[PDB]
């Protein structure tokens, strides 16, 4: 029933169709991509591309290039509904799926389908990258034998919270927004949990 | 830039701009000295380039956190830059 990634939804995709382009401001502001706005900065849309069954549609064509928005947004006209999911796979895959495997090797499991400790997870692992250690850090030396739910998302958030002003050094004018944005998430996963629903 | 409410990509335009901005304060003020001041033709595109080059290295950063570090590390430097060269130009005034 409820939809993986849909409580961090409004800070990386915020309701856009898959054919949205932005062009960066700036001599080397490059382009973003899609419902999740991938930069060709940081090479993530050239990953996207060769990964995507439109791969040849691009052949010969660089990201940042009229020609290349043109080919993106004919495809997302033309198969909206199967771009928008590839996207959205993707996403999952570079990031959920990858958080979820190095859990795993730190000896944190999730088998099994509660939507808020996956909207967590996917949360964080899109925010910190798909090999954060942010929730092995939070949860360092606790018992998970005997730990609820409802705990988890309370350190996790509580720990993200209160080490931004760390994890952050360089950038003090966007704490006030991401300590904020920390409060809110840990509020609408609480609320998620209690609701108690099924991803997956 | 007060209504981000957390979204990743207003706060990645937002830095952007400011950016952008920059870039134009030094291009124009380098631009707009005399062949006396000693600005080589490429000054601004090369200490451009190394910035990048520097700044890129978050690329090794995971997720949202390492490409708002990459962009506000682009805007620190620029803003370090156009200081620099402020005080150097008001360096060759003084003399």
């Amino acid at each position: 029933i409820w939809p993986l990634g849909k409580t961090s939804e409004k800070y990386e995709s915020a309701g856009r169709g898959p054919g949205v382009i932005s062009t960066g401001n700036g001599d080397y502001g490059g382009a973003s991509y899609g419902c999740y706005q991938m930069s060709s900065n940081l090479g993530v849309v050239q990953k996207y591309i060769q990964s995507s069954k439109f791969k040849e549609f691009f052949s010969g064509l660089n990201p940042a290039t009229k020609e290349f928005n043109v080919v993106w947004q004919d495809i997302a006209s033309r198969y909206p509904q199967e771009f928008r999911e590839e996207q959205h796979q993707f996403i999952k895959r570079t990031h959920y799926d990858i958080q979820i495997g190095h859990l795993r090797g730190k000896g944190l499991l999730f088998e099994h389908n509660r939507a808020a400790v996956h909207d967590l997870i996917w949360s964080t692992s899109v925010q910190f990258g798909g090999r954060t250690n942010l929730i092995f850090n939070a949860l360092n030396g606790q018992n998970m034998e005997s730990m609820t739910d409802k705990d988890i998302i309370i350190l996790v958030q509580d720990y993200k919270l209160v080490n931004t002003e760390r994890l952050f050094k360089s950038s003090p004018s966007w704490w006030s927004d991401l300590k904020k944005r920390a409060v809110s998430e840990k509020k609408a996963l609480l609320e998620l949990e209690i609701d108690g629903l099924e991803v997956d | 830039c007060n209504d981000t409410s957390g979204v990743h990509q207003k706060i990645l335009v937002c830095i952007q701009n400011e950016i952008a901005k920059s870039e134009t304060q030094i291009r124009n003020n380098i631009s707009s000295k005399s062949i006396d001041y000693g600005f080589p033709d490429d000054f601004y595109s090369k200490q451009r380039l190394a910035i990048h080059e520097k700044c890129m290295l978050y690329i090794n950063v995971g997720g949202q956190r390492g490409e708002l570090l990459m962009n506000q590390c682009e805007l620190s430097m620029l803003q370090g830059l156009d200081i620099y060269i402020q005080q150097y130009i008001e360096d060759v005034d003084n003399s």
